[PDB]
C-alpha cells in the first residue's frame, strides 16, 4: 500500500510565508487609538 | 532589619558540590567576602584579641 | 558516608573539571 | 477525527479508540478542545520526527540556533524538572507548532506561539509538562529517570495502567 | 561541544573541520556550498579544496580520544590536529613533544611535519479539495459577473474632524 | 516493498509527492486520458479507498516498442475471454445504471 | 484512621514516621499489626478495608517486617472470612504498589519462608489445596502454580 | 515549611523548617479545611469501585 | 540562625515569621621478576666475587655458573 | 602548603578581561596566590586559608576590578595513590609500533618520598652518593640504586621512575638513547594525574621490558612520550588508585 503521508489529507497549508516578525508593534504611529501599543494594552486587557 | 535593597548559576550546580559541613549564616557573617556574593556596604570585623 | 568520600570526591572532581 | 470519533454505530468514550492498530496509525494520539483552549499529544517515531524538522527549516532556518531563545517553559518547578532546550527538542517542539498552525487560515482563527506552550519527552527530558483546566501537572515515568521512587503528600496521585494494573 | 557539527549544530558521524578551526561536517557542509557557497562559521563564500578531513581516534569505548595519549577527548581537552597526516593528536601531548624537541615529525606516523600545519581545533582555553469546490469554483468563476448596487454604494469640508471624533471612518489627516 | 517493482503501478492524481521520489519508480507520464484520470479522481470509494463503482482496464495496444522480446515471450493472439472470477466484482459493474 | 471517612496514607505515613524515629512503635506495630490480625473481624468491610490497606502501606514502605506474616496461617479452618478479605485486598495493594515481580521476589526468597510457611502449604495438602486456589482467586497466578507445582511433584 | 532557598529552586531538597502561619493565642491548635475535605484520587477510586458494584 | 529559612520582613505577611526546625527530621610477572631475581643473582655475585677477588675473570667465573648454573 | 580552592566569575561574562586585569594585579600583589585559568575554562585561585582569602576578595572586589563577580565555594585541591604493587602489566608501544614498554607500579615508602621533599636526596648527587643514601638508609638495593633514573613531577616529586631488565637493561645504546623521552612521559603522567588531573605523591615505577625499535629514530623521539605516560596510567589504573 502505497500509503500518504500523516498530515498531508489535511484541507490547507502555508497560510503566510513572507511573514517572519515584520515590525507591526515596532513603528512609531503619532495616533493615540490606533498606536501599536495601545492595540497590545487593549488585547491583553480586554478580556 | 528591613532588606537594604530588595536565574541560573553554574557554581550552584547540585551535580558538582560536596557538602560536608553545611554552610551558615555565622560563617557568612565572618568572612564577608568569601562567603557572599555582591557584598555591599559591609564592614569586616574579626578579634583574636 | 565514609565508605564513599574518595568515591564522590572523584565524581565531583571530574564533574567540574576532568569529564 | 473519524478513527477518534468511531463509527458511527457505536461511538467511542471520551480518549478511547477501536484496536490498536487504528490508534498507533498516526501522530496524533489524543485531542482534547475545551470551549476554545487546544490540548494536543503527538507521539512520533525518529524518521517521522526528523522528516518533520527537515521541513520546518527548509521554510524557517534557523542557523543562528535562535530558535532556544524563544522557548518558554514553567518556572514553577525547579530546573531538575522543568524542560531542558535541546536542539533537537526545540526544534521539534517548533517544528510541531509550526505545522499545526498552518492548518488554521487566519480569517477564521489563528494560534500564537506566545500564548501556547509545547512540552517534549524524549531520551533528554523524562518529565512531560502541561497545563490543564486549572491545574499544572507533570508526569514522570517510573521506568525513566526514577531510581529514586517516593509515595508522599497526595499532590501526587499514582497512575496506573489497566492492562497490568501495575503503577 | 567537541564533535558536533556546527550549521547542524548537531552530531557529525564523518567529519570535516574548517581550515579555521570548528567542524563542518562534510556532509552537509557540502549541501551547504552546493546551494549557498558561503561558510556558516564565517559568512563569506571559502573555497572548496580547505575541507580536508580529520581523524578523531577511539577506545576500546569508541569515544572520539586522542590516539597518542590515549586521553578522551570531550569539551574540556586541548585537541590540536595535524593537517598533513591526516592525524589529530592532543595539543598537549604535540607540544611537549614537538615544541620541546625539534622533531617536527607527525603524531601517528612515521612523517614529518610543517611548524604551522598544526591548528587547534577544540580548546577551552582559547484547493483540490472535493468536486464540490471544484465544479464550485468553475462555475462561480464562470457565471460570476461585476456587481451592482454595493458597487456604487461603497472653512473646509469636515471629513478631518469627523473622522477624528470617529473612530468609524477611514482618517484623513489634511 | 524491498526496491522490488512487479506489475503494480500507480498514477498520479495531484501533484509533489515527495515522499515517493526514491521509494516508487518514475518511468512515464500520460498525456492522453488525463480527463478520465479526473473522472478517476472523482469517482466514490469505500474508505477502503476502492470504488463502489467498477473502472477496468479494457485493453492494451503497444504504440511503441523498441525492447526486443526475449525468446520464451508467448504474446497471445487475442484477448483470452474475460472469465467470471475477474468479471463478477462482488461489486456494481459499471453497466449498471444507478 | 480505622474510623477515617476513607483510606489516606497520611496517618499510615504518620504513625510510620514514629516507628521510624524510634524502635518502640516498631515492636509496638509487630503488636499493632498482631491485634488487628486478633481483632480484625471486628469491624466493617469498610473499616477492614482501610485496615488491610494501612497494613499494606506500612509493609511496602517495609515499616512493618514481612516477618510478621508469620500470624497468617492459611488454613481453611483456621481462616475467617474476614481474615480472608483482609489478605485479599492486603496483598493486592502490595503487588499493585511494588508491581508484581519484586513481590514474588520477595514471596521467594527463603529467608523470610519460616513466616511464609503459614501462608504457602506444602506440608498440609488440603489446605495447600486451599490456600492456593486463594492466591488463584486473588490473581497471583505465579506464586499458586509454582506451589502447587512442587505439590504434584511430591507425591 | 521551608526549605533552603537556593536549592529549593535546583532540586526539589525537603523541608527542614516551618516558618509559622496566623497568630494564635496559645498553643490552641485551630482545625484546617483541608483536613475535612476529600482528596480527589480517593474520591475517583471511591466512585469506581461504588459505582462497579452497584452495577 | 537566618539560614536562608523565613522571611526578610514579617512586616506586611500576617505572621510573626518566627521560624523552626523539622522536629521529625530523620602472565610476564613472575617471569619479569625472574629476571630481577636474576638480576642481582649476577650483580651480588660478581659483588661477593669482587669482595673475594676483583680480577673479573674470578669474577665472570662466579657470575656465569650463578647465571647457568641457577636459569637450569 | 596552598591546599585551598576557589573559582570565580563575573556577573556577565562581558567583563572578563577586566577581571584578568584584577587577577593579575592580585598576584602580582600576593606571594603565593596562585592563580589558573583552567581546562573547564574558568579561573581557579589556590591558597592558605580562610582570613587569606577573604582579604584577597576584599582587595579585588574593593580596589583592583569593581566589577560584581560570582565565587564558588571553597573545595580542596587533591592527590592520587596507591596501596599495593601492580600485580600485571599492560604495556604500551608506540603509535607506529615501534617500542613496546612494560611497566609497573607500587607504593613507596612515605619517608622517602618526604626526604625527597627534603631535597635531602638531591640527586645532583652521583648515582654513588645516591646509592650510598638509599641501601644506608632503607635496606634499597644497590642495584635499585642503579635503577633509579628519577623522580617524576618535578624537581621535587614523591614518586620514582626505576629500571630493572638486566639483558636488556645493557642496552646502553637503545635505553641510554631513550631516558630523555621515558623521563618527560613518566613526569607528565605524574603531574597531570591518573584519575582527577591532580598531583600523584609517594609511588613506585619499574620499568621490567624495553622492546625498543632500533635506531630509536624520530619515529621513537616524537611518537614515545604518550606512550610511556600511558604505561603510567596503565600499571596505576590497573593495579590500585586511591585518593
Amino acid at each position: 500500500k502505497v500509503k500518504r503521508r500523516w498530515d498531508d489529507d489535511v484541507v490547507f497549508k502555508n497560510c503566510a510565508k513572507g511573514v517572519d516578525d515584520q515590525k507591526k508593534d515596532k513603528r512609531f504611529v503619532n495616533d493615540t487609538l490606533r498606536s501599536e501599543f495601545h492595540k497590545k494594552f487593549m488585547e491583553k486587557y480586554i478580556k | 532589619f528591613e532588606p537594604l535593597v530588595r536565574d541560573w548559576n553554574e557554581f550552584n550546580d547540585i551535580n558538582k558540590i560536596i557538602i560536608r559541613q553545611p554552610i551558615r549564616t555565622e560563617y557568612k557573617i565572618a568572612f564577608p567576602y568569601l562567603y557572599n556574593n555582591l557584598p555591599h556596604h559591609v564592614h569586616l570585623t574579626w578579634y583574636h584579641t | 558516608p565514609a565508605p564513599h568520600l574518595a568515591r564522590e570526591f572523584m565524581i565531583k572532581t571530574r564533574r567540574r573539571k576532568g569529564l | 477525527a473519524s478513527e477518534m470519533a468511531g463509527p458511527p454505530q457505536m461511538p467511542n468514550d471520551f480518549l478511547s479508540f477501536q484496536d490498536i492498530a487504528t490508534e498507533a496509525a498516526h501522530p496524533i494520539r489524543l485531542f482534547c478542545r475545551y470551549i476554545d483552549r487546544i490540548h494536543i499529544f503527538f507521539r512520533f517515531t525518529a524518521d517521522e520526527a526528523r522528516d518533520l524538522i527537515q521541513r520546518y527549516l527548509t521554510e524557517h532556518p534557523d542557523p543562528n540556533n535562535e530558535n532556544i531563545v524563544g522557548y518558554n517553559n514553567k518556572k514553577c518547578w525547579p530546573r531538575d524538572a522543568r524542560m531542558r532546550l535541546m536542539k533537537h527538542d526545540v526544534n521539534l517542539g517548533r517544528a510541531v507548532f509550526w505545522d499545526i498552525k498552518n492548518r488554521l487560515p487566519r480569517s477564521v482563527t489563528t494560534v500564537q506561539w506566545e500564548n501556547s506552550f509545547v512540552s517534549v519527552y524524549s531520551k533528554d527530558n523524562p518529565n512531560l509538562l502541561f497545563n490543564m483546566c486549572g491545574f499544572e501537572c507533570r508526569i514522570l515515568p517510573k521506568c525513566r529517570t526514577s531510581y529514586e521512587e517516593f509515595t508522599h503528600k497526595d499532590g501526587v496521585w499514582n497512575l496506573q495502567n489497566e492492562v497490568t494494573k501495575e503503577r | 561541544p567537541f564533535d558536533h557539527c556546527s550549521l547542524s549544530l548537531q552530531p557529525f558521524v564523518y567529519p570535516v573541520c574548517t581550515p579555521d578551526g570548528i567542524v563542518f561536517d562534510l556532509l552537509n557542509i557540502v549541501p551547504w556550498l552546493k546551494k549557498y557557497g558561503t561558510n556558516p562559521s564565517n559568512g563569506e563564500k571559502l573555497d572548496g579544496r580547505s575541507l580536508i578531513k580529520l581523524n578523531f581516534s577511539k577506545n576500546s569505548e569508541g569515544k572520539y580520544h586522542c590516539p597518542v595519549l590515549f586521553t578522551v577527548f570531550t569539551n574540556n581537552t586541548h585537541i590540536v590536529a595535524v593537517r598533513t597526516t591526516g592525524n589529530v593528536y592532543a595539543y598537549e601531548a604535540v607540544e611537549q613533544l614537538n615544541i620541546k624537541a625539534k622533531n617536527f615529525r607527525d603524531l601517528l606516523t612515521d612523517e614529518p611535519f610543517s611548524r604551522q600545519d598544526i591548528i587547534t581545533l577544540q580548546d577551552p582555553t582559547n484547493k483540490n479539495t472535493n468536486a464540490e469546490t471544484r465544479e464550485t469554483l468553475q462555475e462561480l468563476y464562470k457565471e460570476f459577473k461585476g456587481d451592482e448596487i454595493l458597487a456604487a454604494t461603497m472653512y473646509s469640508t469636515g471629513k478631518v474632524s469627523a473622522s477624528f471624533t470617529s473612530t468609524a471612518m477611514v482618517p484623513e489627516t489634511t | 516493498g524491498s526496491d522490488q517493482h512487479g506489475s503494480q503501478f500507480l498514477i498520479t492524481t495531484g501533484e509533489n509527492l515527495d515522499y515517493l521520489d526514491g521509494v516508487h519508480t518514475v518511468f512515464g507520464e500520460v498525456t492522453e486520458g488525463m480527463d478520465i484520470i479526473k473522472k478517476i479522481n472523482e469517482t466514490f470509494v469505500d474508505k477502503d479507498f476502492v470504488p463502489y463503482q467498477d473502472i477496468r482496464i479494457n485493453h492494451t495496444v503497444i504504440l511503441d516498442d523498441p525492447f526486443d522480446d526475449p525468446p520464451d515471450l508467448l504474446i497471445p493472439d487475442r484477448s483470452p475471454e474475460p472469465t467470471r472470477e475477474q468479471l463478477d466484482s462482488g461489486r456494481i459493474g459499471a453497466d449498471e445504471e444507478i | 484512621c480505622a474510623q477515617q471517612r476513607t483510606y489516606e496514607k497520611f496517618f499510615g505515613l504518620l504513625a510510620g514516621r514514629f516507628c521510624m524515629l524510634k524502635k518502640e512503635y516498631m515492636e509496638s506495630f509487630e503488636g499493632i499489626f498482631k491485634e488487628q490480625y486478633d481483632t480484625i473481624h471486628r469491624l466493617e468491610t469498610n473499616k477492614l478495608r482501610n485496615v488491610a490497606k494501612m497494613f499494606a502501606h506500612l509493609l511496602y514502605t517495609d515499616s512493618l517486617p514481612w516477618s510478621v506474616l508469620e500470624c497468617i496461617k492459611l488454613s481453611e479452618e483456621t481462616t475467617t472470612s474476614s481474615s480472608r478479605i483482609f489478605v485479599k485486598i492486603f496483598f493486592q495493594e502490595l503487588c499493585e504498589y511494588m508491581g508484581l515481580p519484586k513481590l514474588n521476589a520477595r514471596l521467594k526468597d527463603e529467608t523470610l519462608q519460616p513466616f511464609f510457611e503459614g501462608l504457602l502449604p506444602r506440608d498440609n495438602p488440603r489446605n495447600t489445596r486451599f490456600a492456593i486456589n486463594f492466591f488463584t482467586s486473588i490473581g497471583l497466578g505465579g506464586l499458586t502454580d509454582e506451589l502447587r507445582e512442587h505439590l504434584k511433584n511430591t507425591p | 515549611p521551608q526549605s533552603d532557598l537556593r536549592w529549593s529552586k535546583q532540586t526539589d531538597v525537603g523541608i527542614t523548617h516551618f516558618r509559622s502561619g496566623m497568630s494564635h493565642e496559645e498553643d490552641q491548635l485551630i482545625p484546617n479545611l483541608y483536613r475535612y475535605i476529600q482528596p480527589w484520587e480517593s474520591e475517583f477510586i471511591d466512585s469506581q469501585r461504588v459505582w462497579a458494584e452497584y452495577a | 540562625m537566618y539560614n536562608g529559612i523565613g522571611l526578610p520582613t514579617p512586616r506586611g505577611s500576617g505572621t510573626n515569621g518566627y521560624v523552626q526546625r523539622n522536629l521529625s527530621l530523620v602472565p610476564d610477572i613472575l617471569d619479569h621478576e625472574r629476571k630481577r631475581r636474576v638480576e642481582l643473582r649476577c650483580l651480588e655475585l660478581e659483588e661477593m666475587m669482587e669482595e673475594q677477588g676483583y680480577e673479573e675473570q674470578q669474577i665472570q667465573e662466579k657470575v656465569a655458573t650463578f647465571r647457568l648454573m641457577l636459569l637450569e | 602548603t596552598s591546599v585551598i580552592k576557589i573559582a570565580v566569575e563575573p556577573v556577565n561574562p562581558s567583563e572578563l578581561p577586566k577581571m584578568l586585569d584584577g587577577l593579575r594585579k592580585v598576584n602580582k600583589s600576593y606571594p603565593s596566590l596562585t592563580t589558573k585559568v583552567e581546562e573547564s575554562g574558568e579561573h581557579v585561585i589556590l591558597g592558605t586559608g580562610e582570613l587569606y582569602l577573604d582579604c584577597v576578595m576584599h582587595d579585588l572586589r574593593k580596589m583592583y576590578s569593581e566589577i560584581d563577580i560570582k565565587v564558588a565555594d571553597p573545595v580542596v585541591t587533591f592527590c592520587e595513590t596507591v596501596v599495593e604493587t601492580s600485580s600485571l602489566k599492560c604495556f604500551a608501544e608506540t603509535p607506529n609500533k615501534k617500542n613496546k614498554i612494560t611497566m609497573i607500579a607500587e607504593p613507596l615508602e612515605k619517608g622517602l618520598a618526604e626526604d625527597i621533599e627534603n631535597e635531602v636526596v638531591q640527586i645532583t648527587w652521583n648515582r654513588k652518593k645516591l646509592g650510598e643514601f638509599f641501601q644506608t638508609k632503607y635496606d634499597w638495593d644497590l642495584l635499585a640504586a642503579r635503577s633509579i633514573w628519577a623522580f617524576g613531577p618535578d624537581a621535587t616529586g614523591p614518586n620514582i621512575l626505576v629500571d630493572d631488565t638486566l639483558p636488556s637493561e645493557v642496552d646502553k645504546a637503545l635505553l641510554g638513547s631513550v631516558k630523555d623521552s621515558i623521563v618527560q612521559g613518566f613526569q607528565w603522567g605524574t603531574r597531570e594525574g591518573p584519575l582527577c588531573d591532580e598531583l600523584i605523591r609517594n609511588v613506585k615505577f619499574k620499568i621490567l621490558d624495553a622492546v625498543v625499535a632500533q635506531e630509536p629514530l624520530h619515529r621513537g623521539g616524537g611518537q614515545i612520550i604518550p606512550t610511556a605516560r600511558r604505561v603510567v596510567y596503565s600499571a596505576f589504573l590497573m593495579a590500585t588508585p586511591r585518593l
